RNA sequence: UUUU
């Protein structure tokens, strides 16, 4: 194997998408400007309504 | 606790950041399956062993796998990029053991007694090895017995592996190539011979 | 394919040096410089010396350098050489001493011809091919019976592509032939037709005249081709496919070389997974191919021989034979000597024996 | 899980683990910590089985790897589990072995971990000594990896054992059904260079051969081998045969190789019948000394702890030198280590009972030998322990927490409160 | 549709892509690839929208590393140098094995400035990649031909002529999947010519002049053309076809005529040379004529002597004599008026040429690893005196510089086959063989013919053998 | 010529000025040295993404 | 500290006098004409007698003396031939006159130490109706070996082998093992190596690209202690070191006609006598090629012994 | 001063 590979899941051991971006920085108009785990967007020098779930 | 206390540790020395995320000194860190993650990782980490030789990387590579426990005096050091190295490793050991006892961590009784055990002195034997000497010489030279020898140049082999794979992943092609060469230049005679059961 | 052992030995075997080996499944033949044709038995016991079951024959007084066996099922077992003056010499091989009796197969004008190598084609009628100095190849049909009458039939020849001294040839299983010649170019042509398939040039780079083929050799599928070839000092390996005739990589180690020196002979296993190497710089090596990653290691010494009195430290001149080069290696198959072997000759006349574990 | 005396037959369950998969053409692996029993392993299953094939896999070698029977070490089936290797995608059963043997200096044992990381379609045989901690352990696997475990202990013995004292006199001390003698041990209490050639000779003269004597030192061995000049087991033919088969052995070494020292000593005394075992030999010399001694040809042989885990141990007689042993300062054997060491004196078939000697060079204490002779067995602990290499390995496989590994590891007296989100 | 229009390059793909996507997310909202492919798709017309896509994308697979390279590559598009790095090293925290974190890391550092992390990372990619990526393969090419055009090289360097090598391989495989690329056919031209590879550059060459042409009126057009004619050109000298090479030397110098332009012309006018050289003597001469770097001056000086003139033999000692007097003194300049005194047999000269030979420099001494300096003056030695006072200098030689070959040659034959055996030095078969022969003995005759048949003098010792 | 002369004990064989210059010093080639070349030598960011795979 | 000229003899040799040695009674030099001339210690030129040893010349000689006076020389055959002073010995066994010889010193039971040019040094035991036995050998430290082309042995028994990329390696005497490794168009050849008479000091030759460098190491440790200067000792290379009887000033003979005497102690240049830094741009030295070797004399025979280009012996 |  390698370590590019996962593990199979062990046995015994233990809205999806509205939860997934909850904690998302939603900027104004609605859409998400910042990456999760960063703190900046891109600084250059209808996608609204699309919340159907 | 301990996982708390090895958190803060592992987030201190930055191997990981504060959203206990791995970094690239923990992704590097994840191949040495030895016992001495830290310490090699930040060992192989710069560009020290930039100057060095296949051969003096596979003999100070060696004080990772020997236990150190000799009674014989150490003879002086065959090579001056040994003894840098050696300086190197000990300084990088007592800045990590401080770090370690600031957070409360136990200790083993091999991790806390590093630096008091002549765990330096297999050097010139690996090295002689590695240059192309046969077992006569190296055993009228060795502080230990011909068992002990055997399993330290084993587990250098393992320890070249893995060192290969950290390479590749940091990005150092030199380094790669070095240990691939004393890989291939450790394996011989009958330290590797093959079993009598095959 | 990980581990070899070493299994039987002799030591100062021949006289010169010993430059070609084969083998078959009843025994293993080997020619020297000394101009001399020794057979080895493969049916070996316990603890029992190599050179007491061996028979030799005296064949030419200029020395051989090629041989080549075959063996078919009435039992045939035939022996073709080249010796150092340019001779095609055909023996048959018959059982507990060893017979050696000479065929006269070529006709008149067919004896005025120097050849270089040869190689056998066994049936799947048997086919012989041959190189000559000026750059041709002959293509013959072995007919054993009309009764023991034996009969060649020449098919055809092939020219050189470019003329250049021809230095190697093979035969794959499917038909087809390739060709080395001295400047670095493989032809490959087809067997029924005697028509040129593919021609590609394998050197990199032509500011120098140190390019040249030693060794090609097809996979046991037939569907790779395998090229050893010289580089200025240097020893390489390329891989091609012979299904559409493209470059598929290199085999290269740190020391885009695969080995030090040169490359000397080439070797497939019987399921051409793994490919071995002999090199002038004194050293076996194994591959995989389709990973195309060095395996394993053998390192060769004068001091391996098994008869203290055999060991030939130095030559007649003084130098040293501590880490001496191999001149060819060969795969021997499942059974003939439960797992695979292998043979090679070295420079201090010395013909070695290794087993595969498992 | 079964725990039983060595020699009783433990080994039966693993071959038909092996034939069972087989027949419904799955895999299995068969794992130890030790990486000295490998080999042995490797050539007994490969020697024990028709039409099914074994391998091997270790650190650099591979050996038939597509095999129905692979031999590895826990490592190693710890780093496949780690890296997703597709071997283990086709495996049926997973045989854990030497599961009580404990070492805190040693970085192999884990196997807990193994435990933990395997998939829902994997079942264990898990084999061990007889220990009294059984239940608990059986129950954390069976509630962890929500599997039906049985649990098989037994403490009967093929070959019954007695244990004996040696000045020029053998005084029984303990019968054959663990009855501790008093009578004997008082008389006992009443009543070297010359001291092996005695003792050599006197079990000659019984014909008790042969014989194992555990001496905790690796120059003691030797110097206790030397002392024994003069001494013969071997008539010509034997001579001959071990003189053939080191040549036949050593031929894939180099000629300066054959010449070393320890080789040419070891020959010296191999053709008399005696040999020397220990960690400071080479290993080629080791698998000799016990193929050797497997075959018979071996009469006397010193050795540390090292042989008392080995594979084929076949001795009439069993002799400790001592009853004290060094670890971090000299210590008194616990009872679960001189039983191991004391359980290889029978041999099924060729013997009547099993003789085990303790040497007395002034008297000894009966408490003490009391506690190491006749003691409760030491319990099966657990080796779990947190790496930074698995903390970082987790974290890096974001699919598993750290947390909820760490609180599925076994303890002792562990809090029976845990409501999840209840 | 989104594969079709990033090949093809058309506005009527995008939004045919972008209406099948959007219908797509309508009918199920909970798939990735989805708001990967209008990530993607809206990429040139509104970064945020993209930026939001790609951000979706991760949140609902986070296990997926393309979505943060396609958004390192967004930052890089719209020049935001520090957000796309920060991106590339959570990356290379991340999918390390992969080879686009180093490309786009080669790629920040190249623009930066930085040459020697640039090549590293370049080199790290390529390897990685495997033969899966064209780019890499592309840069990889184009960086290892930039570190080595001026660099000062020669030909004696293994490490150079390895790693021109690996750069053809790499466009070969990268020419299997896209031809008719101008640049990458430019790079090949380029890396042939100083391979001396010259049937690959005829065919490479002849369809990149395939392609310019067809592709034209405009000015920088002719000169890639002239440019392109004069490589083409000096294909043809290399090859052996001088008849064409002046054909293309005049067209290209035709349009360049009146104007980067000086190679182009120093090029033209040393094939224009060389072709009537190889024999029409009065076109060579006036060529030459129309021509520092103490190379040039060489090479005419050879061919003006070698024309075999009066007037051809002094204009070359004159302008030998002026390179010496203008520029200093060095050893090729000297060792070839040397060369033409003993020829010309001038007695005059002779004495202050040996005079001057004796009384070389160290430097110029460990600089001549060929050893011309010795020879020349044990022959001048020879001729003026006829003694034999010229090993002296061989002696001093193989003092100064004992692993030498050449020095050896003449004092010591076995000192010379000793040294040049077991990798102490590098030798080819052909040496190698005639050391084996030069034994006398008839195994090593034998094994000499054994490694090289086509030796004349081993098959001629083997015959005179017996 | 001379492999027809080889058609028809380590045995000793029997076998024992301008034109070197000439050719070492003063023959010109054809096939230009790296210092002439060195004289006379002049050396879309969507094509880097992969577009995902179909779903079947 | 000065020294004036005392005696001199010009053309003493018609080739390059090489290597120069003396004893208490007789001083030796060879050349590569392949004789070997004895000048008396008590002009020169008509106390002088000459001998000849091979046609391919000599390139080191070496005297030992003990009523005992043997001289050693190497040819540019690879021949090693001895002379009991003119007697010949044959001391070499047929196998071992198939070797190759470049180095040689005599070490004073009584040691001879040689190399070979495959990288290989020999050590033997005299014995005086005399005979040689090898002691033993030692190989190259590296792989693929180079050539060996200084050797010396020290009185507390040291041996340093000195080769031609720039590498010395200390090896014992009593053991043959190795106990140190120093690694210091580039040349960096080690023309000479030289143990301090009385201490623990090694004096090192080493090359520079066309410069001279002297490099001082200390033994029992391994550690590079400094070098002398005037990073460079001669404007050109350095060919070879002496020390005097007390082992306070080291000689230094370079290829620029100079000698310049330093202080052990101090590091620090004393005096410089010029035979008949500057340089002009490139590296080239202003001085004209100058001394082959030079040799103390210890008093009673201070006095030292010098060979240079010119064909001329001079002593001081 | 066993074991790795």
């Amino acid at each position: 194997g390698s370590t590019a590979q996962l593990p199979f899941t062990p046995g015994g051991i233990p809205s999806t998408m509205a939860n997934a971006t909850k904690l998302l920085h939603k900027d104004g108009q609605g859409l998400f400007d910042i990456p999760e785990g960063m703190n900046r967007g891109i600084k250059p020098m209808l996608k609204q309504l699309n919340e159907i779930d | 606790p301990d996982y708390e206390k090895r958190l803060a540790v592992l987030k201190d020395t930055e191997f990981i950041d504060q959203n206990h995320n791995v970094l690239l000194k923990g992704r590097v860190a994840c191949e040495i399956n030895s016992g001495y993650e830290l310490v090699l990782t930040e060992l192989i980490l710069d560009n020290f062993l930039g100057s060095f030789e296949p051969e003096e990387i596979v003999a100070l590579l060696s004080v990772f796998v020997y236990e150190g426990k000799t009674r014989e005096e150490e003879p002086p050091i065959v090579t001056p990029r040994l003894a840098k190295g050696k300086q190197r490793i000990e300084e990088i050991y007592k800045k990590m053991l401080c770090v370690f006892n600031t957070h409360q961590i136990p200790l083993t009784q091999d991790e806390a007694e590093f630096l008091d055990r002549k765990r330096f002195a297999m050097m010139n034997v690996v090295y002689e090895w590695a240059r192309g000497l046969s077992f006569k010489e190296i055993m009228e030279m060795s502080p230990e017995a011909e068992g002990t020898v055997v399993r330290v140049i084993t587990w250098l082999d393992e320890i070249c592996r893995e060192v290969k794979t950290a390479s590749i992943i940091i990005g150092n092609s030199t380094l790669h190539m070095k240990m691939s060469r004393a890989q291939e230049l450790i394996k011989r005679d009958i330290v590797f011979a093959a079993s009598l059961y095959l | 394919s990980k581990v070899f052992i070493a299994t039987a030995n002799a030591g100062k075997a021949h006289d010169a040096d010993i430059f070609s080996v084969s083998a078959c499944n009843s025994f293993t033949v080997s020619c020297s410089g000394d101009g001399y044709l020794k057979v080895w038995d493969n049916k070996l016991l316990d603890n029992e010396n190599p050179k007491d079951k061996s028979y030799s024959h005296f064949v030419h007084k200029s020395g051989l350098h090629h041989v080549d066996v075959l063996q078919a099922i009435f039992e045939l077992c035939l022996v073709a050489t080249t010796s150092f003056s340019g001779d095609l010499l055909f023996y048959r091989i018959t059982r507990k001493k060893v017979i050696f009796e000479k065929l006269d197969l070529l006709d008149s004008d067919m004896k005025k011809h120097s050849f270089w190598a040869l190689k056998w084609g066994a049936s799947n009628s048997h086919r012989l091919v041959a190189t000559d100095v000026k750059g041709t190849t002959y293509i013959w049909k072995f007919h054993p019976f009309a009764n023991w009458s034996p009969t060649l039939e020449l098919q055809g020849t092939v020219e050189s592509p470019m003329s250049q001294f021809a230095t190697s040839v093979d035969i794959s299983e499917r038909g087809l032939i390739a060709t080395g010649f001295n400047n670095g170019t493989v032809q490959i042509s087809e067997l029924s037709t005697l028509r040129p398939l593919y021609n590609f040039e394998s050197q990199h780079s032509m500011i120098n005249n140190s390019n040249s083929i030693r060794s090609v050799k097809f996979s046991p599928q037939g569907s790779l081709l395998a090229i050893a070839h010289d580089s200025n000092s240097f020893g390489c390996i390329t891989l091609y496919e012979t299904e559409f005739g493209e470059r598929i990589g290199s085999l290269s180690v740190p020391t885009e070389f695969a080995h030090s020196s040169w490359v000397m002979s080439l070797s497939f296993n019987d399921s051409g997974e793994t490919l071995c190497s002999a090199g002038w710089d004194g050293k076996l090596r194994f591959w995989d191919v389709k990973t195309k990653e060095r395996i394993t290691t053998l390192n060769m010494h004068c001091d391996d021989i098994e008869i203290e009195e055999d060991i030939l430290a130095v030559d007649e001149h003084g130098d040293s034979l501590a880490e001496p080069g191999v001149f060819d290696v060969k795969f021997l198959k499942k059974g003939w000597r439960l797992n695979e072997s292998l043979c090679c000759v070295c420079l201090d006349r010395s013909i070695r024996w290794f087993r595969e574990a498992g | 899980f079964v725990a039983a005396h060595t020699s009783a037959g433990k080994t039966v369950v693993a071959e038909y683990a092996i034939a069972m998969a087989h027949r419904n053409m799955t895999k299995t692996i068969y794992t130890s910590p030790i990486k000295a029993l490998s080999n042995q392993k490797f050539r007994d299953f490969k020697e024990t089985f028709d039409d099914v094939n074994i391998g091997l896999i270790t650190g650099d070698v591979q050996i038939n790897p597509d095999a129905n029977c692979l031999i590895m070490t826990t490592e190693i089936l710890r780093s496949m589990l780690y890296r997703g290797a597709d071997l283990i995608r086709d495996v049926e059963f997973v045989i854990f072995d030497e599961v009580h043997y404990v070492n805190d200096q040693d970085r192999g044992v884990v196997w807990e971990e193994v435990i933990i990381m395997l998939p829902q379609h994997v079942k264990f045989i898990l084999l061990s000594a007889t220990v009294p901690n059984t239940y608990e352990f059986a129950n954390w696997i069976g509630r962890t990896k929500q599997k039906n475990i049985y649990v098989i202990s037994t403490p009967k013995r093929p070959v019954p054992l007695e244990i004996n004292i040696w000045k020029k006199e053998l005084i029984p001390v303990i019968n054959q059904n663990s009855e501790f003698l008093e009578a004997n041990f008082r008389k006992h209490k009443e009543i070297s260079k010359k001291t092996w050639p005695e003792i050599v000779n006197y079990l000659r003269k019984r014909e008790l051969l042969p014989m194992v004597v555990f001496v905790f030192s690796k120059k003691r061995c030797e110097e206790y081998a030397d002392w024994l000049e003069g001494i013969n087991f071997c008539n010509n033919k034997e001579k001959s045969q071990i003189h053939m088969f080191i040549e036949k052995s050593i031929t894939r070494l180099k000629k300066e190789d054959r010449d070393l020292p320890q080789i040419l000593k070891t020959r010296s005394l191999l053709e008399r019948g005696i040999a020397v075992h220990h960690g400071g030999l080479l290993p080629i010399v080791k698998e000799l000394i016990e193929i050797l001694f497997s075959k018979g040809f071996i009469k006397v042989l010193f050795a540390t702890e090292t042989f008392a885990m080995g594979l084929n141990l076949p001795t009439r007689t069993v002799i400790f030198s001592s009853i004290r042993k060094h670890d971090n300062g000299l210590r008194e054997l616990t009872p679960g280590e001189f039983t191991q060491m004391a359980g290889r004196a029978g041999r099924r078939g060729l013997d009547s009972t099993g003789t085990v000697i303790v040497m007395a060079y002034s008297p000894l204490s009966i408490a003490t030998f009391k506690e190491v002779t006749m003691g409760v067995p030491t319990r099966l602990q657990s080796q779990f322990r947190l790496t930074y290499n698995m903390i970082l390995n987790l974290l890096r496989i974001e699919a598993l927490r750290v947390e909820e590994m760490i609180k599925y590891s076994f303890s002792e007296n562990a809090k029976e409160t845990l409501q999840p989100e209840h | 549709e989104l594969t079709a229009f990033i090949t093809l390059k058309e506005p009527q793909y995008r939004d045919a892509a972008i209406f099948a996507f959007k219908k797509s997310i309508q009918l199920q909202s909970n798939t990735s690839e989805t708001w990967i492919g209008l990530g993607i798709a809206t990429m040139d017309i509104n970064f945020r929208v993209s930026q939001h896509c790609f951000i979706k994308a991760t949140a609902l697979e986070p296990k997926a590393t393309n979505t943060w390279f396609n958004l390192a590559m967004l930052g890089l598009k719209k020049k935001d140098t520090e957000f796309a790095q920060q991106v590339l090293n959570k990356l290379q925290s991340l999918a390390p094995q992969d080879s686009s974190p180093w490309l786009g890391m080669a790629l920040i550092l190249e623009e930066q400035g930085d040459i020697i992390g640039s090549s590293k990372l370049f080199a790290h990619s390529f390897i990685l990649s495997n033969g899966r990526s064209k780019a890499a393969q592309f840069m990889y090419a184009k960086n290892v031909l930039e570190n080595h055009i001026n660099n000062g090289d020669d030909e004696r360097d293994i490490e150079t002529v390895e790693k021109l090598t690996t750069a053809s391989i790499a466009l070969e495989q990268f020419f299997k999947k896209s031809p008719d690329s101008q640049f990458a056919l430019q790079c090949a031209l380029l890396t042939l010519e100083r391979l001396h590879h010259y049937e690959n550059a005829n065919e490479l060459a002849n369809r990149l002049i395939g392609i310019l042409e067809k592709k034209f009126q405009d000015e920088r057009e002719l000169f890639n053309f002239a440019i392109i004619k004069g490589q083409f050109a000096r294909i043809h000298l290399g090859l052996g076809n001088f008849e064409l090479s002046i054909e293309n030397a005049d067209l290209s110098q035709g349009i360049i005529s009146e104007s980067k332009s000086m190679k182009t012309k120093i090029s033209n006018h040393i094939c224009l040379g060389l072709s009537y050289f190889f024999d029409f003597d009065q076109t060579l001469n006036q060529f030459q004529e129309l021509l520092d770097s103490k190379h040039l001056v060489v090479l005419i000086a050879k061919v003006l002597y070698d024309v075999g003139e009066s007037d051809t033999k002094e204009i070359a000692l004159q302008e030998l004599t002026e390179y010496i007097a203008t520029s200093g003194a060095d050893l090729l300049v000297t060792l070839t008026i040397a060369a033409m005194s003993i020829l010309d047999d001038k007695r005059e000269d002779l004495s202050i040429i040996l005079e001057e030979l004796k009384a070389l420099p160290l430097s110029k001494q460990i600089i001549d690893k060929h050893k011309d300096a010795p020879y020349l003056i044990e022959e001048i030695t020879k001729r003026l005196y006829r003694n034999d006072t010229g090993k002296q200098v061989w002696q001093r030689s193989a003092y100064f510089f004992p692993n030498n070959l050449k020095v050896w040659e003449r004092l010591d034959k076995n000192i010379q086959r000793r040294i040049a055996s077991n990798g102490q030095n590098k030798v080819t078969a052909e040496e190698m063989s005639k050391l084996y022969c030069e034994s006398k003995n008839l195994r090593s005759i034998q094994r000499g013919m054994f490694l090289c048949p086509w030796n004349v003098t081993a098959v001629k010792a083997l015959n005179e053998c017996f | 010529e001379l492999y027809q002369s080889l058609k028809e004990e380590d045995r000793i064989t029997k076998l024992d000025a301008n034109d070197i210059i000439k050719d070492r010093f003063l023959r010109p080639s054809n096939a230009l040295p790296w210092s002439l070349l060195d004289m006379v030598q002049d050396v879309d960011y969507k094509e880097l993404l992969k577009v995902p795979d179909p779903i079947n």
